[PDB]
């Protein structure tokens, strides 16, 4: 009955439906725009040469 | 206009019969009721990431 | 096994050298037995380089307990032969002797067999380097932003 | 271990050489024991090249304390055998003797095992040269103007 609840339900369904495609597209944008060494999860371990 | 907790503007009527957002796609399709779109960079990510590693 | 103590190993080593046995008429002084157990212990400590050498289950006696001879060695059934053959080889020079060729060959074979299983267990391949990508085939890792192997 | 002093190492070496033991009827003069202790101290100083040689935990006695024999050597359990075998090899020429082949082989093996861990610890790779770039992949380094490795 709540308008906010219905809007949020629709938005959440749409957001969860297209999660994988959005993640892949964001990865593509980062790869082709910022850096090809997308190693954010583990980079502050040791310093080694990483060339682009 | 909405946020995560409230509605600021409710049903402001706008001009037109259509949603005013126009999308453009590259290689677009559906696999199993799951929309997939691709450009030109995705399939080159694996090889390039290797070429960067070996050269490093 | 009937060889259940350090002194049993020492007696087996002495018998293998033909120095003393339960069948001979003259047996070595108990001080000689103590000197042999002190060499078993030194040899075992040398082999077991604080856990980075040959693992055998040997139990090292403590100073508080007076008799070093009498405590169970703790070795497995398959290690006793190698241990006492190497002990005979090591204590042969004490009595101006030299262990025969068969004893030395058996000691070599026993030591090799002793380290075989540990060598098998220690042949571990290192993980992937930190700079190696996982690849797009690994869908689970790629979806969870794990584009590169952790490493270390 | 039952070998806890420098004199214990000397007696172990003499027992290995067959020169003297607690079982024999004639034991060496205490001057011979002092000479063997001096030989052990000289050998240990030669090995421990002021910290750049073989690290063993040996404690070097001072001149103020009168008896060199009686102080704990400070060696680990795994080091005693190699030390006293090499001592027997070194003090054999004093008595117009020659250590048997088994003693020489044990001394070689013990010295190798003594230096094994130190050699492993000293196999350190040098840092990157001062003229080597860090690469654009290192986003954190490049954002902080660290384009080249420090070196040294």
């Amino acid at each position: 009955e709540n308008r906010l609840e219905s809007i949020l339900s629709r938005f959440d369904a749409d957001w969860t439906a297209s999660d994988e495609a959005r993640r892949e597209a964001k990865n593509d944008l980062f790869f082709s725009r910022v850096s090809q060494w997308d190693d954010w999860l583990s980079q502050y371990t040791t310093l080694q040469y990483r060339g682009q | 206009i909405i946020t995560c907790t409230a509605v600021l503007k409710d049903k402001q009527l706008i001009a037109g019969e259509h949603i005013p957002i126009v999308p453009v796609f590259g290689e677009w399709g559906f696999v199993e009721d799951k929309e997939v779109y691709e450009g030109v960079v995705r399939l080159t990510k694996d090889g390039q990431r290797l070429r960067n590693m070996i050269m490093s | 096994m009937q060889i259940k103590t350090k002194g049993d190993l020492v007696r087996a080593a002495l018998r293998k050298l033909g120095v003393a046995s339960d069948a001979t008429l003259t047996d070595v002084e108990p001080q000689s037995m103590q000197d042999a157990v002190d060499d078993l212990e030194a040899m075992m400590a040398e082999w077991y380089q604080d856990g980075k050498g040959i693992i055998t289950g040997y139990v090292f006696s403590d100073d508080e307990n007076p008799p070093a001879e009498g405590d169970d060695h703790g070795l497995r059934s398959s290690a006793v032969s190698a241990v006492f053959h190497n002990l005979a080889c090591r204590i042969a020079p004490d009595y101006a002797l030299e262990a025969t060729a068969k004893i030395i060959a058996t000691a070599k074979y026993g030591k090799e067999l002793l380290y075989k299983q540990t060598a098998i267990s220690r042949a571990k391949r290192a993980p992937y380097p930190s700079r190696m990508p996982t690849g797009s085939g690994n869908s689970f890792a790629n979806l969870n932003e794990w584009h590169y192997f952790p490493g270390e």
